[PDB]
RNA sequence: GCCCGGAUAGCUCAGUCGGUAGAGCAGGGGAUUGAAAAUCCCCGUGUCCUUGGUUCGAUUCCGAGUCCGGGCACCA
RNA sequence: AAAUUGAAGAGUUUGAUCAUGGCUCAGAUUGAACGCUGGCGGCAGGCCUAACACAUGCAAGUCGAACGGUAACAGGAAGAAGCUUGCUUCUUUGCUGACGAGUGGCGGACGGGUGAGUAAUGUCUGGGAAACUGCCUGAUGGAGGGGGAUAACUACUGGAAACGGUAGCUAAUACCGCAUAACGUCGCAAGACCAAAGAGGGGGACCUUCGGGCCUCUUGCCAUCGGAUGUGCCCAGAUGGGAUUAGCUAGUAGGUGGGGUAACGGCUCACCUAGGCGACGAUCCCUAGCUGGUCUGAGAGGAUGACCAGCCACACUGGAACUGAGACACGGUCCAGACUCCUACGGGAGGCAGCAGUGGGGAAUAUUGCACAAUGGGCGCAAGCCUGAUGCAGCCAUGCCGCGUGUAUGAAGAAGGCCUUCGGGUUGUAAAGUACUUUCAGCGGGGAGGAAGGGAGUAAAGUUAAUACCUUUGCUCAUUGACGUUACCCGCAGAAGAAGCACCGGCUAACUCCGUGCCAGCAGCCGCGGUAAUACGGAGGGUGCAAGCGUUAAUCGGAAUUACUGGGCGUAAAGCGCACGCAGGCGGUUUGUUAAGUCAGAUGUGAAAUCCCCGGGCUCAACCUGGGAACUGCAUCUGAUACUGGCAA
């Protein structure tokens, strides 16, 4: 919090997706040291991407860490996802703000169950674009074996409804690029080119009023409570009235500084991850799931009608009927919440793979409007996508 | 101390943090405080209309 | 060093200055020996505007007390023969 | 700040005519006056000593359009002033601008006189005044400004003031809407019905 | 410290280096008189008294010693010379 | 942000390794009184914390949650 | 001509009674909190708790008119070199202004903050002698001549930095002898003594050796004695609770010899005497800043010490001293500590109870805001710096006060609710309406008042050798506003954007219907519910306040329920079981004298503020303010001598 962030080069939210222990987090560490050395940005290291006791004694990542690497054309902002089966909830917050992912499948193991589960969550939430990266390569010195894995990833993406064959598959070791190998340094410089070429300039909404979902709350020693997250729409000026709506109730507030990776800002525009500092709020009372809206724009609701599209076995979901009293998890912008289902009259049962409308009473109120997209999940897997129809409360 | 839970029904159980005001009940010997309905985990009484600052309920 | 200076009393946007003989080190509003008239900048043309007891000024200025920028001009405003 | 409810309800509870719903017509005969305070109007009240004091206080309040907090302040002023505490209570109430504007005849009711004071219409000693509580000093000249002079609400309301008793302490021109407040009002001049003694009892305990 | 007027720290330290040397000089000349007093007649003591008198007066006038300190060191010390010898 | 424990009829507790849960104590509900206590005759009065799955069948086996308990971290 | 004009009760023990006596209630107030609900302005105020720990930033510097600096900056002048000969390159010049790095004379000790400590080293009231004083200002007298350094700045090393070195060069209002100076120190005296500094704006005349010698004018420096402001010291009384703390004390108590202090003194020694304190409560223990005041009270009192003002104390904890006129120093030095920091691991830091802010504590108290424009203060010849002291505004129904949310007409006395003596009443002039106004925010044009000045070049009148510079009064100028899209004055539209929430058995202003049935719940006190509840939940109906209302906690009141004014003790609580008796309290009667008490006048003084009357400015109030009394005080000389005491017989 000292240097002013100059608004030059378009902002893009990138992040690594893939299987457990697959060079997902190590790729992010390779991207920093490669781009910092040649172009001449800020250095950083692989340690700062994941410290704590939880990501050292174990080794695995839980928290969605963030990184800022700059290139001549654009200014990227990384989101390193966790990857494991237990950490799907805090991943979806990292994956929702991500515009164009970098998928991570490896040349020794290949596509494994989580890779299918990750890309499934990317479609229903919001992941337009995706780039493959083979994160081992050197361990198996062979031309025939390494290229057989490329075929199966093209099959996976195309089977699940992505381009597949059009996606630029890249090969390169992360640990070799970390030290200083001229061939492998240049091969991950090539990935920075593939991010620039394939992913276009993202479409933001800097017109309709301010909204910002809170991904992770902080308490800065000196300033007060800081909320992070991508600004979904509108803008944020310093010393402007902001209403925090969602779980519990609703509180008034005012912004006292917006920032971009420990650098000051005047206007926090849409489509970019920013840390908003709120005035006169405690760490405990403000929680994860609430949204920073402009006063009057949005209202918290505990009941709503919604056109729910339930999935079948082929698309990946439930395979049995259910009656009123069923309680699955509804993932709106960031957080999840449980809610009882009340079906319409003249509908005895809800079969899998069917379009119907239904009233859903949530246990916690969340800020919502008509035409909001969500993805229902239960039992460590997906259930059904849909849209909000009418407000009731 | 012991505090009286004024109103029909309550959300208090085992733990749950509540606010306390002064006032004897004059019936239960020992009890000499009142829970503030509305504040913190102690919710309002369900479906009250008359006298709602007492018993912590909003407008209908 | 003793000094004749204003005290600044009255409400917000509606000041009223108690010209007063006080020590240099002591505060504006605080300690003094004796007050000597007053001044009102929001009086306008009416019955009363400014009053300043010139007999007590001879006791202090004659001995060895400075007059501040504002109080020196009120001695010119009240005049000797005007 | 104001009552702004059913105004003729206040006259039935109190019994006597309060000049709230006076207006264009002289006598109402349009409420079942006296014998219908509310649903239970036929119920004969037992009426204690604290009752009759508070009924007397609220009557003098609802006639002049003042609230307890401001009304108590008049009593505190009245006690400190010279003479009799009872006579000063009502002498201070009669010196209000919205009451003097009503007594001049520039307003069919006192709420109309209060609004006419508030609406930049009333002007006294060449100075516009908005405050209904403005204490009108002896030897003054209240009047209506030239923009709002001879508007449709005032001319009809001035013709009502001919049927009224008309105070001796103040004088009205009537042609150019110009008033002249002369002396302080005396007890014997006005009312001869609302008791002051009982309102001094309510506040002294 | 967080001020540019720490010159007074180094200026006061520079002062007491000087201030102690002139002070220590004075009290040794006074000790020279007390040394002469005890076993001695009115001769050796008064010679030392004539030497210390200009030094105590001078130091008094600079603002090291006060004028009464000097006055006592003449008064009480002359009373030692006069009474004993 | 993640690890762990806790929840069984109105209250205090038994019972489970798929065989479909019980005990006291409250309360019932006619007798009786103005209405109880007592005496008399008959009653479990249940979303096994919620919800789904493996199955013929789940309190009981395996997920996901609820609010609460205690534990370890992150500083735009 | 005005300053106190001053005092309410009620419920509740019983079958009923009178008494006793607790309990509770109505009233004020508050640094307030919560709950429902909320619209605006005036002035106020806004960490009471963890004197808990604190990132971040900004809160004290300032003079070139003290000197070194002819320079780290930026720019004129004598002269230079390129070439578009005035466009460019560029050495000298206190020389252009200044002011970065410096050494001095002053400031930092004031301004602010916070009550940890302190039950008397404090405060308050009234007195005193042994003091000192920067700045300012009264009056006198100087203002003789020399020297030695030293920083910066090269240089050279140490070191990561923080900081010091090692060889120098070099001013001065820095520094130090010297000669002198009594009305200034020393004893009685002849004697002995001690002080200093030059700057800056001008000059005719004559020295020019040009550094200008020399005249002026200001500021500044001299010992003295002053005034003012203080600041230390002392005494007397007053200034909480506990005797289930009764004995405490050896520099303790005096005296002198010595010693120190601005100065009195066990302040400190050496001796000498062996006391001093304590029932008029020592000592010890717990609690506590103190006062002006605030609050309540008819007053006596009781409570209290937020906010403004005085005094004290403290500055991360515990010491210590230095520098000065002033400190044992809030952003000084120094140790030691604990707890954060930066380290190249040798050694370095650091101190919000200054302003915002964070965590944490909590029932709970505010923005990392805005400006020096004013008003002080710091600096300075002033041109201006710095001033989170003042000024403002963010936030906050947290207060005291103002205006809002409409205003006339309105019968079918609509409907719907609501009770029904199913006839009807009631909510109800309420609504709908039918006329008119538009306060207030919300748009927009005008636009006071906080502002005195400061500055330039000027006239005169002072100043003087002088029509120069300087100063003063007339005197011409241009301007300075953070608040600020001010306060306020006119135009836009159309009731338009703007009402709750307590209560309703008695106390205590105000009724019914259902639902429930000693269950569910209310409860400030009595007490409400067992199938016809006025007390419970709902509804209507009312009543009371309303931008607030209730609840809560807290103080006084009522409580004559600690009674001095102003209570009691046969049986209600309460006469020791009964004597003797020291200290203590009280004391018959008559003259004389003192005056302690008492009384009367006297002068001092009770800081200013509030509190109280006669006024005045906020459009009105609230607020603000001018004067008056008040400040029931406490001391001091003079008398009165009845009464009380002292002393007489
Ligand atoms: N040979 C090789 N090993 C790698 C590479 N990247 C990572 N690894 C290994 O895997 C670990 C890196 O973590 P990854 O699993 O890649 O990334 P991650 O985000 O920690 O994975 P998740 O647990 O899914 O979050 C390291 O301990 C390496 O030993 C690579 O490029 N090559
Ligand atoms: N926008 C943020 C992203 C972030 C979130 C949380 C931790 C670190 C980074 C930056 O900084
Ligand atoms: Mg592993
Ligand atoms: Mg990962
Ligand atoms: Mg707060
Ligand atoms: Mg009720
Ligand atoms: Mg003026
Ligand atoms: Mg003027
Ligand atoms: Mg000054
Ligand atoms: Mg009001
Ligand atoms: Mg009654
Ligand atoms: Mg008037
Ligand atoms: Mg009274
Ligand atoms: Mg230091
Ligand atoms: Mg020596
Ligand atoms: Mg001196
Ligand atoms: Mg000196
Ligand atoms: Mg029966
Ligand atoms: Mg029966
Ligand atoms: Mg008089
Ligand atoms: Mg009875
Ligand atoms: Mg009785
Ligand atoms: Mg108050
Ligand atoms: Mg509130
Ligand atoms: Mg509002
Ligand atoms: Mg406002
Ligand atoms: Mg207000
Ligand atoms: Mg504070
Ligand atoms: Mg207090
Ligand atoms: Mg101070
Ligand atoms: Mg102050
Ligand atoms: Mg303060
Ligand atoms: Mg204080
Ligand atoms: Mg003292
Ligand atoms: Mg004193
Ligand atoms: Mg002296
Ligand atoms: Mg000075
Ligand atoms: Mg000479
Ligand atoms: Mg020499
Ligand atoms: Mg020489
Ligand atoms: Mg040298
Ligand atoms: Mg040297
Ligand atoms: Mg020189
Ligand atoms: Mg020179
Ligand atoms: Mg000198
Ligand atoms: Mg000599
Ligand atoms: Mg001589
Ligand atoms: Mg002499
Ligand atoms: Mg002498
Ligand atoms: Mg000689
Ligand atoms: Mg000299
Ligand atoms: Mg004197
Ligand atoms: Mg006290
Ligand atoms: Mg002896
Ligand atoms: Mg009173
Ligand atoms: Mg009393
Ligand atoms: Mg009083
Ligand atoms: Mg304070
Ligand atoms: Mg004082
Ligand atoms: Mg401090
Ligand atoms: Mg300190
Ligand atoms: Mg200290
Ligand atoms: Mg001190
Ligand atoms: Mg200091
Ligand atoms: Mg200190
Ligand atoms: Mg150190
Ligand atoms: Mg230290
Ligand atoms: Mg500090
Ligand atoms: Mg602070
Ligand atoms: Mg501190
Ligand atoms: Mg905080
Ligand atoms: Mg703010
Ligand atoms: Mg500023
Ligand atoms: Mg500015
Ligand atoms: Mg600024
Ligand atoms: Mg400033
Ligand atoms: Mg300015
Ligand atoms: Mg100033
Ligand atoms: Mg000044
Ligand atoms: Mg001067
Ligand atoms: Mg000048
Ligand atoms: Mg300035
Ligand atoms: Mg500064
Ligand atoms: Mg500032
Ligand atoms: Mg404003
Ligand atoms: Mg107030
Ligand atoms: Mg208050
Ligand atoms: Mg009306
Ligand atoms: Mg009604
Ligand atoms: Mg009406
Ligand atoms: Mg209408
Ligand atoms: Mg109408
Ligand atoms: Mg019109
Ligand atoms: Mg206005
Ligand atoms: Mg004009
Ligand atoms: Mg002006
Ligand atoms: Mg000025
Ligand atoms: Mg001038
Ligand atoms: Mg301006
Ligand atoms: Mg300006
Ligand atoms: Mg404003
Ligand atoms: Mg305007
Ligand atoms: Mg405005
Ligand atoms: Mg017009
Ligand atoms: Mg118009
Ligand atoms: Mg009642
Ligand atoms: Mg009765
Ligand atoms: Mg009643
Ligand atoms: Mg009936
Ligand atoms: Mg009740
Ligand atoms: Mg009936
Ligand atoms: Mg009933
Ligand atoms: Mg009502
Ligand atoms: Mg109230
Ligand atoms: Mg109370
Ligand atoms: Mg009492
Ligand atoms: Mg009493
Ligand atoms: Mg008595
Ligand atoms: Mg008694
Ligand atoms: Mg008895
Ligand atoms: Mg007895
Ligand atoms: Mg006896
Ligand atoms: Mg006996
Ligand atoms: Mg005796
Ligand atoms: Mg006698
Ligand atoms: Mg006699
Ligand atoms: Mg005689
Ligand atoms: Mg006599
Ligand atoms: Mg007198
Ligand atoms: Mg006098
Ligand atoms: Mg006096
Ligand atoms: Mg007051
Ligand atoms: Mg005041
Ligand atoms: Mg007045
Ligand atoms: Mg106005
Ligand atoms: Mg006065
Ligand atoms: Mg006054
Ligand atoms: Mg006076
Ligand atoms: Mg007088
Ligand atoms: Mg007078
Ligand atoms: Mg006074
Ligand atoms: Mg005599
Ligand atoms: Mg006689
Ligand atoms: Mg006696
Ligand atoms: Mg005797």
């Amino acid at each position: 919090s000292k240097e002013k962030f100059e608004r030059t080069k378009p902002h893009v939210n990138v992040g690594t997706i893939g299987h457990v222990d697959h060079g997902k987090t190590t790729l992010t560490a390779a991207i920093t040291t490669v781009l910092a050395k040649t172009y001449g940005g800020a250095a950083r290291a692989f340690n700062q991407i994941d410290n704590a006791p939880e990501e050292k004694a174990r080794g695995i990542t839980i928290n969605t860490s963030h990184v800022e690497y700059d290139t001549p054309t654009r200014h990227y902002a990384h989101v390193d996802c966790p990857g494991a089966a237990d950490y799907v909830k805090n991943m979806i917050t990292g994956a929702a703000q991500m515009d164009g992912a970098i998928l991570v499948v490896a040349a020794t193991d290949g596509p494994m169950p989580q890779t299918r589960e990750h890309i499934l969550l990317g479609r229903q939430v919001g992941v337009p674009y995706i780039i493959v990266f083979l994160n081992k390569c050197d361990m198996v010195d062979d031309e025939e074996l390494l290229e057989l894995v490329e075929m199966e990833v093209r099959e996976l993406l195309s089977q699940y409804d992505f381009p597949g064959d059009d996606t630029p598959i890249v090969r390169g070791s992360a640990l070799k690029a970390l030290e200083g190998d001229a061939e492998w340094e240049a091969k991950i410089l090539e990935l920075a080119g593939f991010l620039d070429s394939y992913i276009p300039e993202p479409e933001r909404a800097i017109d309709k009023p301010f909204l910002l979902p809170i991904e992770d709350v902080f308490s800065i020693s000196g300033r007060g409570t800081v909320v992070t997250g991508r600004v979904e729409r509108g803008i944020i000026k310093v010393g402007e009235e902001v209403e925090i709506v969602g779980i519990k109730e609703t509180q008034k507030s005012t912004c006292t500084g917006v920032e971009m990776f420990r650098k000051l800002l005047d206007e926090g525009r849409a489509g970019e991850n920013v840390g908003v500092l709120l005035r006169g709020i405690k760490r405990e009372e403000i929680e994860r799931g609430q949204v920073l809206a402009k006063p009057g724009t949005i209202k918290p609701h505990t009941k709503f009608e919604s056109e729910v599209y339930i999935l079948s076995k082929d698309e990946g979901g439930r395979h049995t009927p259910f009656f009123k009293g069923y309680r699955p998890q509804f993932y709106f912008r960031t957080t999840d919440v449980t809610g009882t289902i009340e079906l319409p009259e003249g509908v005895e049962m809800v079969m899998p793979g069917d379009n119907i409308k239904m009233v859903v009473t949530l246990i916690h109120p969340i800020a919502m409007d008509d035409g909001l997209r969500f993805a229902i999940r239960e039992g460590g897997r997906t259930v059904g996508a849909g849209v909000v129809a009418k407000v009731l409360s | 101390v012991t505090s009286y839970i004024g109103g029909e029904g309550h959300n208090l159980q085992e733990h749950s943090v509540i606010l306390i005001r002064g006032g004897r009940v004059k019936d239960l010997p020992g009890v000499r405080y009142h829970t503030v309905r509305g504040a913190l985990d102690c919710s309002g009484v369900k479906d009250r209309k008359q006298a709602r600052s007492k018993y912590g309920v909003k407008r209908p | 060093m003793v000094t004749i200076r204003l005290a600044r009393h009255g409400a917000k946007k509606r000041p009223f200055y108690q010209v007063v003989v006080a020590d240099s080190r002591n505060a504006r509003n605080g300690r003094f020996i004796e007050r000597v008239g007053f001044f009102n900048p929001i009086a306008s043309e009416k019955e009363e505007g400014t009053r300043l007891d010139l007999d007590r000024i001879a006791h202090w200025v004659g001995q060895g007390a400075t007059i501040s920028d504002r109080v020196a001009a009120l001695i010119k405003e009240v005049n000797k023969a005007a | 700040a104001r009552y702004l409810g059913p105004k003729l309800k206040l006259s039935r509870r109190e019994g006597t005519d309060l000049f709230l719903k006076s207006g264009v017509r002289a006598i109402d005969t349009k409420c079942k006056i006296e014998q219908a305070p509310g649903q239970h109007g036929a119920r004969k009240p037992r009426l204690s000593d604290y009752g009759v004091q508070l009924r007397e206080k609220q009557k003098v309040r609802r006639i002049y359009g003042v609230l307890e907090r401001q009304f108590r302040n008049y009593y505190k002023e009245a006690a400190r002033l010279k003479g009799n505490t009872g006579e000063n209570l009502l002498a201070l109430l009669e010196g209000r601008l919205d009451n003097v504007v009503y007594r001049m005849g520039f307003g069919a009711t006192r709420a109309e006189a209060r609004q006419l004071v508030s609406h930049k219409a009333i002007m006294v000693n060449g100075r516009v005044v908005n405050i209904a509580s403005y204490q009108v000093s002896p030897n003054d000249v209240v009047s209506i400004r030239e923009k709002a002079k001879k508007q449709s609400r005032v001319k009809a309301a001035l013709e009502l003031a001919e049927q009224r008793e008309k105070p001796t302490w103040l004088e009205v021109d009537a042609g150019k809407m110009e008033g002249t407040f002369k002396r302080k009002p005396e007890r014997s001049d006005l009312s001869a019905d609302i008791n002051e003694h009982l309102i001094v009892e309510l506040y002294s305990k | 410290n967080i001020k540019s007027a720490k010159k007074r720290a180094i200026q006061s330290e520079k002062a007491r280096k000087h201030n102690a040397s002139r002070r220590s000089m004075m009290r040794t000349f006074i000790k020279k008189v007390y040394a002469a007093i005890e076993a001695g007649d009115k001769a050796a003591a008064q010679k030392a008294f004539n030497e210390m008198q200009p030094i105590v007066d001078r130091q008094a006038a600079k603002g090291l010693i006060h004028k009464n300190k000097a006055a006592r060191h003449k008064a009480n010390l002359t009373a030692q010379i006069n009474k004993l010898a």
